């Protein structure tokens, strides 16, 4: 908690944009695509 | 044997999108479907329906009115001294011009 | 009327952030978004009065998602006090609703443009 | 304005299309805007003296926000004492068009005082 | 009825309660000079459809 | 590249956010550090 909490938060937003491009430039819904890994890796998935 | 009101406003959903109207249509569609059954049906006029480009306020501020408007014009000095509100007046129209 | 200065704005993005959690899919990032956006004008006085808009930000989101009542904004005077009650600030509801319906209502028409052709003089 | 589009910029590179986008703020403005309307107080109910202070919270605010403020509450009076000549006490109407507006170049901005009548620029006859 | 209210800095005249009348009108507003203009031409094309 | 514009644009904000850039900067080093900590749990072996 602290000032330097909201730097992590987007550090971690904007590292996700190379799987956000795979989907734009593969035709595929984006958002679809990062919500669905993000939780894929919820249920012990390293790897999706 | 549906009713008659219902298919102005079915038909007239399908023109409002595309447009900045999809969303606020709920509230348009009722003023063009009500202002256009005030019009005679053998008659038809396409200038009847003239709208002012007037500035300022939200468009869903707007508000559908069976009268017409004007737009105030000259106004020699004279204005801003009559009833601006009348329950009843009586409405003359003259090609007459009554200056010296 | 209304009472704004960060309160009416802070109060609206609470409401739409809930509502946001209440919605799913492409429309919650929306409403995020809207959220988001309401935020910039109370850290704009937070700015321009020179206080920490993290401090400003966090606490009128803390506080009005613990508390109920809705009159509470960004202080730029530097009094001791954010209640609005005893500041003497007052605004219009006509007023405030404008400022959301002629800004949502513009960018609808500036987000279709697609095609831009500018006649040079 | 520019807030909605600053955000929303954000949100065509996620990937979403610039219409939903755009309704989805319209939807949201209007949760807005109405939950607004159920935390919002009237003041009809009370009297003209309670109501003749409430101008004056109002006048204030607008008035703070430019170089008038030196002087809120001296100044705040003539913006509210100028509608109590023109409000009708019952179903009241500003009746805009009479409030005349005029300023000379001249002295302090002190010495400003509010008056009932016309005023005219030119000598007599 | 008839009453003149200054819809936005505009004086303009508005006749009411006239259920006899073959006619209308329409007064739409906008943020901007284009989004009265694009409401105006949408609602007469939405008008052509009835 | 394409993460290095991500950072920016992610540190677009937080400058208006009122928050120094170096305090922004130093978090994303500390941020990469731990990175690299959790590449190197998930760090698959291989032989030759
Ligand atoms: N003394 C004050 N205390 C708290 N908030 C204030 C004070 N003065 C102004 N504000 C807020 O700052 C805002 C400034 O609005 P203003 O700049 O006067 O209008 P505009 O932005 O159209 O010029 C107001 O909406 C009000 O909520
Ligand atoms: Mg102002």
């Amino acid at each position: 908690e602290g000032v330097q909490a909201f730097i992590w938060q987007e550090f971690a937003s904007a590292l996700e944009v190379i799987p956000t491009t795979l989907a734009e430039n593969a035709g595929l819904n984006s958002i679809k695509v990062v919500t669905e890994l993000r939780s894929k890796h919820e249920n012990g998935e390293l790897n999706d | 044997k549906s009713s008659g009101r219902e298919l102005l406003e079915r038909c007239a959903r399908t023109a409002m999108s595309s447009k900045l109207i999809h969303n606020n249509a709920d509230f348009f569609v009722k003023m063009c479907v009500d202002a256009v059954l005030s019009l005679d049906r053998n008659d038809l006029d396409d200038k009847l329906i003239g709208i002012k480009k007037i500035p300022g306020g939200a468009m869903e501020e707007s508000l559908f009115i069976n009268g017409v408007a004007f737009k105030k014009t000259f106004s020699y000095a004279g204005f801003e001294q009559q009833p601006k509100k009348f329950n009843n007046p009586k409405i003359l129209s003259l090609n007459v011009e009554l200056e010296l | 009327v209304v009472y704004g200065g960060g309160a009416a704005e802070v109060t609206m993005s609470l409401a739409v952030s809930e509502e946001a959690d209440k919605q799913r899919g492409i429309d919650q990032y929306a409403f995020r978004g809207f959220a988001q956006a309401l935020d910039t004008i109370p850290m704009t006085l937070a700015e321009n009065s020179g206080l920490d808009p993290i401090g400003t930000l966090s606490t009128l989101k803390s506080k009005q998602l613990k508390e109920k009542i809705s009159n509470i904004g960004v202080d730029c005077l530097g009094y001791g006090s954010n209640d609005m009650k005893e500041l003497f600030v007052v605004d219009p509801f006509i007023g405030k609703k404008q400022q959301i319906l002629l800004a949502t209502q513009l960018c609808r028409m500036i987000l279709k443009i697609d095609n831009v052709i500018i006649s040079g003089k | 304005a520019s807030a909605l589009l600053d955000q929303a910029l954000e949100l065509i590179q996620k990937g979403i299309h610039p219409i939903k986008i755009a309704n989805g703020f319209d939807e949201a403005a209007k949760l807005a805007i109405s939950k607004l309307e159920e935390t919002c107080d009237d003041i009809s109910a009370s009297n003209d003296e309670l109501f003749r202070d409430f101008l004056l919270r109002a006048a204030k605010t607008s008035l703070g926000s430019k170089i008038v403020s030196k002087d809120h509450d001296r100044f705040a009076e003539m913006a509210v004492e100028a509608v109590i000549n023109v409000m009708d006490k019952d179903r009241k109407d500003v009746d805009f068009d009479l409030i005349k507006m005029q300023g000379r170049v001249g002295g302090s901005i002190s010495d400003s005082k509010l008056i009932n009548g016309v005023i005219l620029d030119k000598d007599f006859s | 009825l008839f009453e003149e209210m200054q819809i936005g800095s505009e004086r303009y005249n508005l006749f009411q309660g006239c259920p006899q009348a073959k006619t209308c009108t329409l007064l739409l507003r906008g943020g901007a000079e284009q989004v009265i203009a694009e409401v105006e031409r949408s609602l007469h094309d939405a008008i052509m459809i009835v | 590249v394409i993460l290095t514009g991500a950072l920016l644009g992610a540190a677009e904000r937080l400058l208006n956010k009122g928050i120094h850039p170096t305090i922004i900067a130093d978090s994303f080093q500390s941020a990469a550090k731990r990175s690299v900590d959790i590449l190197l749990e998930m760090c698959h072996k291989v032989s030759l």
